[PDB]
DNA sequence: ATCAATATCCACCTGCAGATACTACCAAAAGTGTATTTGGAAACTGCTCCATCAAAAGGCATGTTCAGCTGGATTCCAGCTGAACATGCCTTTTGATGGAGCAGTTTCCAAATACACTTTTGGTAGTATCTGCAGGTGGATATTGAT
DNA sequence: ATCAATATCCACCTGCAGATACTACCAAAAGTGTATTTGGAAACTGCTCCATCAAAAGGCATGTTCAGCTGGAATCCAGCTGAACATGCCTTTTGATGGAGCAGTTTCCAAATACACTTTTGGTAGTATCTGCAGGTGGATATTGAT
């Protein structure tokens, strides 16, 4: 009796939903901690303008979304609908990020 | 103490906006995008003109370097329309004084 | 009474400022008087082109104020602007709706 | 005083955050190993940009990373970003 | 029976042979004809330094060879050993040369 | 015979380029696909080279014209000047 | 009269590097040490490539470095290969490399 | 006529230091020349941006050094920075 | 296993193209020295905005259950593509030969820089008042999935 | 097909963040005018090297046959991954505060540019000798594929 959408229906609903909006998808405070942690390992006692953190998050999300598009094409090329580590790796190799 | 002047293209972007879409506004973040865009293209054209002069052992960047830089940098139709607007503005400018 | 170099060229964009930016930018030893006129005009024209398409996207979304999203739709839906700005990221621009056909249900 | 030690914050990039990003990228279905793969790829990308940004900061003799430090770092890696003072 | 190598054996021999060498692999004159024809559509009555045509052939062969490597990775990704149009197209799309 | 110039880029030559690219087996449709790709590459580079020629008020495309064109296209080439 | 190069312990021409910085329109002014530092960096990078390329020549039983040897040296070196990742060496060819799945049996 | 400057004699000088019994063909010399010009441009260009970003009109060895760090991968940068500092110290003490 | 057909490799040899060593000539370039100028470090410090704290709350992460349907494995076979070989077409060679046009030199003027002075303007700041649209609600329409 | 559960749509609303408005103010920007300097266009010309020509010669492209084996279609199923749920943590939001450190102003000298003059050197052009290695040989042996 309880209602269930079929597997994939909600996933497509989610694609439409996030492709329509522009808001950042990674939580703000956890992203900022990651930035501070990495920076601190390069150089202690750094401070960050808040806009510097936002510019990193905008760039990071744009990179990843763009990477997932390429990854998706690699999966589909192999006649799959499911993206795997090897799709990401082929995308990065052809991009020349690890060529 | 006065915080020094930060120049931008905002009032000019805004004027051009009112010419093409008289009743359309623009947010400050969109204006921030537009300002980045103009600086970006400025540098790309100026840089290409710089190289072009240097390649030809010229010490002067004239409107001719700008024009060749525009043709190298812009795709098809944009280049054509930019070139005509550029040429028109220069001929109008020299026809005066 | 003094006319601005912009008015003399028939331009909205600032010829004087563009000329000053060319000289301070160490692009060359000298800058001809036509150079910042031509350059200011090209920049103006590209600005016009983007605002035209961005205001249409705003209108298409029932908005009167252009936001970065409208700038992104205008650029990515226009083949030549997309090419010129192909390695550019527009903050808060998002992406074009686009679902690969093979992913749709039968 | 000093702040609590920072560690393991890559895990703050959660599975649903990664799923959301994949959805914006048009992805319908996702293997279980994608999440750790994505964290590693993100960390490399962040390290590279932050490394260049902090290098700009230091050259300016500042202790504060600016948005322009980031913009300049993104520019030189061919990830030009509009909207933060370009 | 007369002698025959199995399909693929000679192909692998050729791979080893051409990966060992550096000589240009397109014939010079036909390449030269192609270049002048394309250039004629931009500006008529052009002449070419001989080194200009050679620079174009070096760049063009290096590009195609690099592209064939990426194409080959795309075929192998889809569990084939035969490269196809769709492999070239995927490689060029992920490189950002198209679409 | 009356053949196109792009058709003078032969199947065996394309085969050899693929072999240097590590390719073992080739679909019959690859050859036309490759010619189209080759032509777009040449058009893109030659257009820019000629734009440098014209700017210099020359009638001769030089190696440096080609080198500058390859560089702005992100295909920097060593060995021909610059 | 003693050259700035000999003064700085360099084979690469300091005076020329200085003149190229000025004429290059890189900035209004060039400090005295800048061409010295830059000349040194270029000499060192040159030494590193010739070292590895000479080794490549000797490994191929040759005594004269040709383009092929430069390519072998650069592509086999992780850091040089990265620095020159978007560069084409004329007459360099490619590294021997066959995907394992294409090998017989 | 005219003169065409290149780095050929200095590349050759460095060759004899590292491999005294090794020669170099003219084509390979051309490649070395392209290499040196390319890296010069990359470093000068980055140093140029650095000075401009910081509203400075002078490129000093400090701009060349930050540029080297930005452009060269890890170990190449370390050794280049070392060689750079060494040459500026020695030049100063003379 | 054997065995034959080719490919591949090693040693040696020799012609020559391209590398070397030589003297000599010379403009440009690099060094040296002096006089002048100024970029930007140092000092001081106003004032933005960054780190950090608190405190409440609900949006959202986490962890689990369940089973739909995907990916991977297997089998199969039609037909495409590799290998081999017979033709003969056209690329390659090279060597001479006009002559296009690149490039060097001289002339000289429109257009550049430099500078003094005057006017104009875009950026900031200070408050003070509109206004587009985000986000909430409710209710009608659309979509999906079970039967 | 029917029908039910749920998402989606759109109209309507209200709060307010953020956009707009206006005056004051001012340093820098920009323009006008005059004097002085010079980049590079223009015309002419020498000499590099590009186009074209003939003219074999053979290397390599093309067409054809035959079949090995690859790509793709079809079929099965184990279990991964998506959907839905319960639970409650920790991100978000709001606001305050100290004070790090960025940034603004002014001072002042080490190091820059600018010439003039002198010395050196890299690029050059002939001219002559030299040599690393491509390409050809034979003959050993490794590889491949048929039994
Ligand atoms: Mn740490
Ligand atoms: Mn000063
Ligand atoms: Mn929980
Ligand atoms: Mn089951
Ligand atoms: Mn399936
Ligand atoms: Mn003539
Ligand atoms: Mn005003
Ligand atoms: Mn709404
Ligand atoms: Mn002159
Ligand atoms: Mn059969
Ligand atoms: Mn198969
Ligand atoms: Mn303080
Ligand atoms: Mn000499
Ligand atoms: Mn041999």
């Amino acid at each position: 009796k309880p209602h269930r959408y079929r597997p994939g229906t909600v996933a497509l609903r989610e694609i439409r939903r996030y492709q329509k909006s522009t808001e950042l998808l990674i939580r703000k405070l956890p992203f900022q901690r990651l930035v501070r942690e990495i920076a601190q390992d390069f150089k202690t006692d750094l401070r960050f303008q808040s806009s510097a953190v936002m510019a990193l998050q905008e760039a990071c999300e744009a990179y990843l979304v763009g990477l997932f598009e390429d990854t998706n094409l690699c999966a589909i090329h192999a006649k799959r609908v499911t993206i795997m580590p090897k799709d990401i790796q082929l995308a990065r190799r052809i991009r020349g990020e690890r060529a | 103490r006065k915080r020094s002047r930060k120049e931008s293209y905002s009032i000019y972007v805004y004027k051009v906006l009112k010419q093409v879409h008289p009743d359309t506004g623009i947010s400050s973040k969109a204006m921030g995008i537009m300002n980045s865009f103009v600086n970006d293209i400025f540098e790309r054209i100026a840089g290409e003109a710089s190289r072009l002069a240097h390649y030809n052992k010229r010490s002067t960047i004239t409107s001719r370097e700008i024009q060749t830089a525009v043709r190298l940098l812009l795709p098809g139709e944009l280049a054509k329309h930019a070139v005509s607007e550029g040429t028109k503005a220069v001929t109008k400018y020299t026809s005066a004084k | 009474k003094a006319k601005t170099r912009s008015s003399r060229a028939g331009l909205q964009f600032p010829v004087g400022r563009v000329h000053r930016l060319l000289r301070k930018g160490n692009y060359s030893e000298r800058v001809g008087a036509g150079a910042p006129v031509y350059l200011a005009a090209v920049l103006e024209y590209l600005t016009a082109e983007i605002l035209e398409l961005a205001g249409n996207a705003a209108r298409d979304n029932k908005k009167t104020r252009i936001i970065p999203r409208h700038l992104q739709l205008a650029i990515r839906n226009d083949e030549e602007l997309n090419k010129l700005l192909g390695r550019v990221t527009i903050a808060q621009g998002g992406v074009l709706p686009n679902i690969q056909a093979v992913l749709l249900p039968k | 005083r000093h702040r609590k030690v920072l560690r393991d914050n890559i895990q703050g990039i959660t599975k649903p955050a990664i799923r959301r990003l994949a959805r914006r990228g048009g992805v319908k279905r996702i293997s279980g190993l994608i999440y750790e793969e994505t964290r590693g790829v993100l960390k490399v990308f962040l390290e590279n940009v932050i490394r260049d940004a902090v290098t700009y900061t230091e050259h300016a003799k500042r202790k504060t990373v600016t948005a322009m430090d980031v913009v300049y770092a993104l520019k030189r890696q061919g990830r030009t970003l509009y909207g933060f003072g370009g």
